């Protein structure tokens, strides 16, 4: 990064853990959450990245930054996910129609029990990618697929612990 | 001889949902709306399906929309008129079967304010019971009440239109039950947590949870309470304070929970 | 084979309470102060 | 997972322990488990906070001392002589050793217990109740959450059985269990009524946690839900149900409508009249006038009621006057009685008196358990005899800590701590890891023959007319005072209703939330309950308890302080008969710190 | 589906009867102040014949009356005009 | 209608798929960036707007008032109304 700032060590670690909980400590669910915060969130990012490179090994400063990406890495696969889910719920929520009644309604997703099949594997794919992640997981995609389950009738291994 | 309209949907059929009409005789059935369904069901359409288990309000079972206002059949008494009585499922439910409302989501949301109380130390051997006043527990007289008939929440205009964001009159009630328990020591953790633009305040006012809620609670009271204690008590360690929650729920089952 | 039902808006049917006219008028009140301006813009512009 | 068993999609799952049941006696047992680090699957027909364990109101039996001086050996003792010396004194010892720890237990999980003026758990009055083994007065045991005892119990027990993350199948319909040819039990087999597939359960040990079957009377304070469905799967299952003619009529049921008023009402002041206005309760069990056992006060007020000294135009009723009391005491302590009587019997409580009639409440009979909640299967030679795979808990199960007459607060008592001691059993029993149950080859398959039998079932008679039958029947031929010609008349009646059955007709064939068909389902429990009822307390020739014959009006602890175990013939109701055996009576106490209450007179 | 007591219909009469009052002063006001500046710069002066009029106004400004163009806009209203305008 | 059923859905952050997520951040800056120009709008009104009443009031000052010192009698009734 190109910059002129230096950071002592502790003061390394602390933008480092401060950036960590933030980010763990967010809701991810909410949209606006996450539209809103990446943006803060990147430009951080990029600057804990250049003054913890020196501390990679860093007994304290290596964890957290280990910690810290991972937890990116959840936060941008997991938003992926619930905005596909976002997407086949508004498609469905439109093709009630104005008012509910049906009167403009827009064409129903046909292929509606094979993007659940689509969803729920890359549920389980997650849970298997980032195993420290999984309340995170459940309050976003989790959460998500229950919503859809609402919808259509299909079957994943946690929908028992949705009330399914 | 009262006529009886009723919400009826065949989840098989698919076909469009519809009101069809019943005559029945007062005289022979019971005071309550719920006697009358039953009476339906007995005589003219056994198909008729419905939730109903109490009979005297307390297990928050027959939550239905009764000539527009939501309310418990077994606590609803039966207005005799000309006009036929309009019985439909649960607002802005999903209908499972004819007034059978889908309360999944609504579960889902309760699980998630964890409703067991929290201490940071366990019971020491050679303890009783963790003291509290009773002026503490009149604190949580109004609030422990709740039979989760879900009335207040499906007639709460911002459930529906953010059903799966906003937790919901009776979900944000029991969250100020446990935030007013002199008896948890989590106070904090669980106001940093609720303290969502959509968790909490998507609540406008409206007042629909109070004036249809069938055991007399106030839930916009206590949402408004949970608002302005929240509002006192920030501090901006709250953040690191609910991912520190999220890191000791690491190894939980795969359900809703504190994240 | 079983889909279930999603029933339609609440709006047209679900009793109506008089703190949830007021609360609209609430939240409405900003509204009306913007269709008046561009009313009295209107007539400014196009009458007299 | 995915097979085809007679055309219908099957889901196999393969846990450690499976609890049917969610209400009291089901949350617990399954936190248990899982605190114990087992694998475990809970299936309730509704959502846990739903069962008829949030109805209850009066409170749970402890000697916590709170209010009086305490010792859990006289509760024992009271609970002994409760029971009609009918009640296993060796199960009575486990359950009023650990109703302490309990109830604390309960409170440490956030239960909101009314609170004394020292912060500590408020205890009331309750019938039954003494101290010093019967030498001192009313005993304040029974811990209340003013008149929501139930509604905290089992919100809170939901609580902790999600703190601990347990496994719920909710709105799943068991069906009937999946026994082996040995006789273990290895699962059982369920429907759901939300997508209308077939799951086989199969777990090493499973707990039976229904409830009674309370719904096969006319007028009862039972939930709808209460069919007692877990005992007609044993009884289909060849094992034996125990006690079933001891049904307690509760003293006071809102007239007509059925509901419950609390015995608080009573144990807080509450006094009950007569057309001449007289507390007549005190002819009658005079020390403890109206707070004698539910079986006498019961008994004293169908007396009055047929002696002509009757309450109402019909002068069918008795009144209960509580208006003395003061309006804060009834506000405070009794602050749900109030609204239900204002709406169904339209009573002001601070002004007026509150109509009442003994109403059924619940049944002490049950699937035979022992001290650790194990079903029993005696045999000639082994009366303690125990099934292989299968434990019961509840209101469903029949340790027989409440004998004859069950004492106030102590069913709730019973749910906690068997359901506790359920969990324990197993974990002795099954691992936390364990190689997965081989369920048998035929696994389901009768049962899936007969749900489709009866899905379409195209008879005359209708499920509904055929259960007001029963519950007619039953109110009539089974009542408070019974006699041996009713009984007998009422055994072939209900013989004549098991065979027509077979004539049952439904309407609707859809899978997804079919009543019509549930309902036919649970007709076929409460039939088959109902039978095994009328035909045992036909065979007692005696009055013990709850059971009062009129042609027999003395105790026979000679001849009949047994108990009576009935089996079904053959898995069709239809094609069945009620079999009647005995088992004794387990007298002595499981440890020294107990003595065996020796049996004896029971005036109250 | 339609109700009179539905919480549409309800809304939407609470909101004409509080905010149509309102906004009818509200216009007024504005309608007031155009006719005090109206009435302040060229208040509407009733004339009794308008052939006179027309002629003391072209003699009080010079104007040739045989250029001017005067053409009756309404019943009430008469309007002198140059017609040698651009 | 019909929705594709091949979608290689984000794996982590350096491997991301353009979802509608990434739209609604662009369009943040872009929004945001039109505030930044809306401001040049009243910023330039104060700057530019002038309230004088004639091309007199210039010359009264270059004549008259010069160094923004002098005095001038005061008589209440000019500006009173009264
Ligand atoms: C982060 C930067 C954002 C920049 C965004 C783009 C520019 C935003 C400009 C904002 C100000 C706009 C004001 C209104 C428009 C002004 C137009 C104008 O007339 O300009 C000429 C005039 C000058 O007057 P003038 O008379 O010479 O010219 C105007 C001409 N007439 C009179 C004809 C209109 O500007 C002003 O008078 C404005 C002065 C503003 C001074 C602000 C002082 C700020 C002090 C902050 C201290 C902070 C301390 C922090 C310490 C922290 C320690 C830990
Ligand atoms: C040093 C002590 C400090 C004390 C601080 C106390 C502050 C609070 C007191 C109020 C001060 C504000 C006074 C208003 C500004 C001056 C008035 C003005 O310019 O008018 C003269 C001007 C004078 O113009 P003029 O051309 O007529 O003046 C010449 C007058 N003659 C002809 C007699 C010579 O008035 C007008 O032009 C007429 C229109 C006036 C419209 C006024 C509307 C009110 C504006 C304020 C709104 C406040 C909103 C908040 C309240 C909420 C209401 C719902
Ligand atoms: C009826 C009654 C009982 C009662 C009481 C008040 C009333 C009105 N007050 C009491 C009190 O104040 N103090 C006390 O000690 N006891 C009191 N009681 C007794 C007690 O509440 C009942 O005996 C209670 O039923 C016992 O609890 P239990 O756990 O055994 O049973 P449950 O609450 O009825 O719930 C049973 C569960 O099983 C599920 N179920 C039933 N059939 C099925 C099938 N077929 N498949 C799957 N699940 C099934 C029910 O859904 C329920 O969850
Ligand atoms: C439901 C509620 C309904 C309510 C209905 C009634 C609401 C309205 C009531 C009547 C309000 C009337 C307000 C009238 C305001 C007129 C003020 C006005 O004329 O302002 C201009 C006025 C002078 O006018 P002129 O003499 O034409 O000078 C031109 C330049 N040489 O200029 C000023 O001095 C304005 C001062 C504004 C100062 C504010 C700060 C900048
Ligand atoms: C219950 C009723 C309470 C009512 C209280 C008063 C409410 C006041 C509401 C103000 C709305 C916003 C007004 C914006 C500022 C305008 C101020 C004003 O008077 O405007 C004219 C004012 C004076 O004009 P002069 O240059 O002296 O001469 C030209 C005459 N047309 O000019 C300005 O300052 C214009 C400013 C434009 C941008 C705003
Ligand atoms: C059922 O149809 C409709 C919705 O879906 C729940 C809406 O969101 C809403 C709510 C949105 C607004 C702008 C009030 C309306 C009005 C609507 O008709
Ligand atoms: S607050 Fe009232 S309406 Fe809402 S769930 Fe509780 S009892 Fe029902
Ligand atoms: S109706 Fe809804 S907006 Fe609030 S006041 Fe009640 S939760
Ligand atoms: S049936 Fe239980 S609340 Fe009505
Ligand atoms: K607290």
């Amino acid at each position: 990064m190109l910059t002129v700032d230096k950071f002592t060590r502790a003061e390394a670690l602390q933008r480092a853990s401060n950036l960590y909980y933030q980010v763990l400590g967010t809701n991810w669910e909410d949209g606006l959450n996450l539209v809103l915060d990446v943006p803060f969130w990147e430009s951080e990012l990029e600057k804990v990245d250049h003054m913890c490179e020196p501390y990679l090994c860093d007994d304290e400063i290596g964890p957290i930054i280990r910690n810290l990406h991972e937890t990116v890495n959840c936060m941008y696969a997991c938003e992926d996910v619930r905005d596909h889910i976002n997407e086949l719920l508004e498609l469905s929520s439109r093709a009630e129609g104005v008012m509910g009644s049906g009167a403009a309604a827009s064409e129903e997703v046909e292929n509606m029990p094979e993007q659940c099949g689509m969803v729920t594997k890359a549920y389980e794919d997650l849970l298997a990618r980032y195993p420290e992640h999984h309340p995170k997981i459940e309050q976003t995609v989790g959460h998500g697929l229950a919503v859809l389950r609402q919808l259509e009738k299909f079957n994943f291994k946690s929908s028992h612990r949705y009330f399914f | 001889m009262q006529t009886f309209r009723v919400y009826r949907y065949d989840p098989l059929l698919q076909d469009k949902p519809h009101m069809q009409e019943f005559n029945i005789d007062l005289a022979q059935c019971g005071p309550m709306i719920l006697d009358a369904l039953i009476k339906i069901k007995a005589t003219q359409d056994s198909t008729l399906a419905f939730r109903r288990s109490c009979r005297e309000g307390i297990c928050g079972s027959c939550a239905m929309n009764i000539n527009g206002k939501n309310g418990l059949a077994c606590l609803q008494y039966i207005e005799p008129g000309a006009a036929p009585i309009d019985i439909q499922p649960l607002p802005h439910t999903y209908v499972l079967k004819d007034l059978v409302p889908d309360l999944s989501n609504f579960y889902n949301q309760y699980k998630s304010i964890e409703p067991f109380l929290k201490r940071r130390r366990a019971k020491q051997p050679g303890e009783k019971e963790y003291y509290q006043s009773i002026e503490d527990r009149e604190k949580l007289d109004g609030m422990y009440e709740c039979n989760l008939c879900a009335c207040c929440m499906t007639s709460c205009p911002s459930y529906w239109w953010n059903p799966e964001y906003y937790l919901g009159p009776a979900v944000l009630l029991q969250a100020y039950r446990w935030i007013a328990d002199s008896r948890d020591e989590f106070t904090t953790e669980r106001m940093a947590w609720i303290n969502d633009s959509m968790r909490l305040y998507r609540c406008h006012g409206i007042m629909n949870c109070t004036s249809c809620c069938p055991k007399g609670l106030d839930p916009a009271k206590a949402i408004a309470k949970m608002k302005a204690a929240i509002a006192a008590a920030y501090e901006p360690g709250w953040t690191k304070i609910v991912a520190q929650e999220s890191i000791a729920n690491k190894k939980r089952e795969s359900g809703m929970m504190y994240a | 084979s079983y889909k279930s039902a999603h029933q339609e808006t609440p709006l047209t049917y679900y009793r109506a309470t008089q703190h949830a006219t007021s609360s609209i008028n609430h939240r409405l009140a900003y509204i009306n102060a913007v269709f008046v301006i561009w009313v009295c813009d209107s007539l400014n512009d196009v009458d007299q | 997972a995915a097979a085809a068993a007679a055309g219908y999609a099957v889901h196999d799952h393969f846990y450690d322990a499976v609890v049917v049941g969610a209400g009291g006696a089901g949350l617990r047992a399954a936190s248990g488990l899982v605190a114990h680090g087992l694998k475990t699957a809970c299936i309730s027909k509704v959502f846990p906070t739903r069962s008829h364990t949030v109805a209850a109101q009066g409170g749970i039996n402890a000697a916590l001392g709170n209010m009086t001086e305490d010792d859990w050996r006289w509760h024992a003792y009271d609970t002994v002589k409760g029971s009609d010396w009918l009640g296993d004194q060796d199960a009575i010892e486990h359950m009023c050793r650990l109703a302490p720890q309990v109830v604390l237990e309960l409170e440490s999980y956030g239960l909101p217990f009314s609170r004394t003026k020292e912060g500590k758990i408020y205890q009331r009055a309750f019938g039954g109740q003494s101290l010093k083994f019967g030498k001192g007065g009313q005993a304040y045991r029974c811990a209340a959450a003013a008149d929501r005892t139930g509604h905290a119990i089992l919100h809170t027990l939901y609580g902790m059985s999600l703190k601990y993350d347990c496994l719920f199948f909710i709105e799943y319909f068991a069906l009937d269990l999946i026994m082996d040819q040995d006789g273990s039990c290895k699962g059982v087999i369920a429907m759901s009524m939300e997508d209308g597939s077939i799951h086989r359960f199969g777990a090493h040990q499973t707990v039976i946690a229904t409830g009674g079957y309370g719904r096969a009377y006319q007028s009862c304070t039972s939930a709808h839900t209460c069919t007692g469905d877990g005992g007609g799967m044993v009884s289909r299952a060849g094992l034996p149900l125990q006690d079933l003619e001891f049904v307690q009529f509760h003293p006071t049921g809102i007239f007509p409508a059925g509901c419950l008023m609390t015995e608080g009402c009573r144990g807080e002041g509450g006094i009950l009249r007569n057309s001449e206005g007289e507390p007549f309760m005190a002819r009658y069990a005079p020390t403890a006038k109206d707070l004698a056992s539910r079986d006498v006060v019961s008994r004293a007020m169908t007396l009055e009621i047929r002696e002509g000294r009757g309450v109402g135009p019909n002068k069918d009723h008795i009144y209960l006057h509580l208006d003395h009391l003061p309006a804060e005491t009834l506000r405070e302590r009794l602050p749900g009685i109030s609204e239900t009587a204002k709406i169904f019997a339209g009573v002001d409580v601070t002004k007026e008196p509150i109509p009442v009639l003994p109403t059924v409440h619940y049944n002490m009979g049950g699937i035979p358990t022992n001290w650790k909640a194990q079903c029993l299967n005696p045999t000639s030679s082994d009366p303690n005899k125990i099934v292989p795979g299968l434990l019961a808990a509840g209101e469903a199960g029949s340790a027989s800590v409440h004998g004859a007459n069950r004492l106030g607060a102590n069913s709730l008592l019973d749910l906690v701590v068997f359901g506790r001691t359920a969990a324990d059993t197993v974990a002795e029993i099954v691992k936390p890891n364990s190689p997965p149950v081989t369920l048998p080859k035929d696994a389901g398959g009768g049962t899936i023959d007969r749900f489709d039998k009866i899905r379409h079932a195209k008879g005359p008679v209708s499920t509904a007319d055929l259960r007001s039958k029963l519950q007619r029947t039953m109110q009539t031929r089974a009542p408070v005072y019974r006699n041996g010609d009713d009984l007998k008349k009422g055994c072939e009646e209900v013989r004549e209703i098991m065979k027509e059955y077979k004539d049952v007709g439904i309407k609707d064939r859809t899978l997804v939330w079919n009543t019509d068909l549930i309902e036919t389902l649970e007709l076929e429990n409460l039939i088959t309950q109902a039978a095994q009822t009328i035909v045992s307390g036909e065979a007692r020739k005696e009055s013990r308890g709850a059971h009062a014959r009129e042609d027999f009006t003395e105790r026979d602890d000679k001849k009949w302080m047994k108990h009576s175990l009935s089996y079904q013939t053959k898995p069709h109701v239809e094609e069945s008969d009620i079999v009647l055996k005995y088992r004794p009576v387990v007298d002595q106490p499981l440890d020294s710190e107990m003595h065996h209450v020796p049996p004896a007179k029971r005036v109250y | 589906m339609l109700r009179y007591d539905s919480l549409l219909w309800q809304c939407t009469l609470a909101a004409g009867i509080w905010f149509i009052p309102q906004d009818v002063a509200a216009i007024s006001a504005f309608l007031l102040y155009g006719r005090s500046k109206s009435r302040t710069i060229n208040q509407p002066v009733y004339v009794d014949n308008i052939d006179t009029a027309a002629n003391e106004y072209f003699k009080r400004k010079g104007l040739d009356p045989t250029k001017m163009i005067m053409m009756r806009k309404s019943s009430k209203i008469t309007e002198i005009r140059y017609g040698e305008m651009y | 209608a019909r929705v594709p059923e091949d979608i290689e859905f984000t794996k982590n952050r350096y491997t991301r798929r353009y979802n509608l997520a990434t739209e609604d951040r662009v369009k943040l800056l872009n929004w945001n960036a039109f505030c930044i120009a809306v401001t040049a709008l009243p910023i330039a009104y104060v700057y530019y707007s002038w309230y004088e009443s004639s091309e007199d009031t210039d010359m009264i000052y270059r004549t008259m008032d010069p160094m923004r010192e002098a005095k001038a009698d005061y008589y209440l009734p000019l500006l009173r109304g009264h």
